């Protein structure tokens, strides 16, 4: 039987309950106002993904499998998958027939488009541009838009082993919990697709690679392009502006 | 990396 067991299903309602927040309404002020400029600058993309990148980090600490980890473990892997869960939020909120990045608590006159890549640096704006749209088009859209499959592969790439955490427990927690997410991301499918499921589990790996990739060369993106003093500092810790 | 740092170790509490 492909049905879920009490435990995969508990662990389903832990990860969603770990998640619930990143779809709150945004309060006013620097981030909100820049999602809702129709003329957005380059600072105005830092300000908008600050939000998704700080409700990651509220995410990450109410997981148990997260607060296993020693605190300089959990800082590693913080700082090791921000760009990669964002990419993936990205992926979930991204509309192929307008081209453009909306946000579950903003009407559809909210966007940020795609062509705002033109505005970045020339250096890597074309190719990251491709990759993001290459990456898009791998996924089924009834998959791409389920929000379950999304959280877990957050946690898939969040959950990767770092070079730099050299703790062994930290180490071992985190090779297990890559591993179980990955397999229970592959239980719920065949939950509700049955066989066609693993079709989906075999492209996993292909995703993964162009996820790291994207993610890896994305720090120089606004390099010359935004002014220190109208972005957000948080953002301004993975992406280099001078 | 010191606001990452701050944001993980804070008390949202
Ligand atoms: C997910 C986000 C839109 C919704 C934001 C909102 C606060 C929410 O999470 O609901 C979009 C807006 C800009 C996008 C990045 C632009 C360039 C990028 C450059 C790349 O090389 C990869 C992908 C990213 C990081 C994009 C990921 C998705 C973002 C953050």
């Amino acid at each position: 039987s492909y049905q879920l067991n009490a435990a995969e299903l508990q662990a389903l309602d832990l990860i969603q309950e770990a998640f619930k927040g990143m779809n709150d309404p945004m309060e006013q002020g620097r981030q909100a106002t820049s999602f809702l400029k129709n003329e957005k600058s380059p600072a105005d993309i830092m300000n908008i993904m600050d939000v998704t990148m700080r409700r990651f980090v509220k995410m990450a600490k109410r997981l148990p499998a997260f607060n296993d980890l020693s605190q300089d473990g959990k800082f590693a892997l913080l700082k090791g998958g921000m760009i990669e869960m964002l990419t993936v939020r990205g992926v979930r909120r991204f509309d192929s027939s307008s081209g453009s990045w909306t946000t579950p608590t903003l009407g559809e006159s909210s966007e940020v488009s795609i062509n705002m890549f033109d505005q970045l640096n020339a250096d890597v704006r074309s190719e990251q541009k491709m990759r993001f749209l290459q990456f898009f088009k791998i996924f089924h859209e009834d998959i791409r838009s389920n929000d379950l499959v999304i959280s877990m592969i957050m946690l898939i790439v969040l959950f990767s082993p770092r070079d730099s955490i050299t703790d062994p427990e930290d180490r071992r927690i985190i090779a297990r919990h890559h591993e179980q997410f990955s397999a229970l991301l592959n239980r719920y499918l065949e939950s509700l697709y049955g066989d066609d499921a693993h079709q989906l589990n075999e492209q996993l790996p292909t995703a993964l690679r162009m996820l790291r990739e994207i993610s890896a060369s994305s720090g120089m993106l606004f390099l010359g392009t935004v002014n220190t003093s109208e972005a957000e500092p948080l953002p301004r810790e993975f992406f280099k502006v001078e | 990396n010191a606001l990452l740092r701050y944001l993980l170790d804070k008390d949202d509490t």
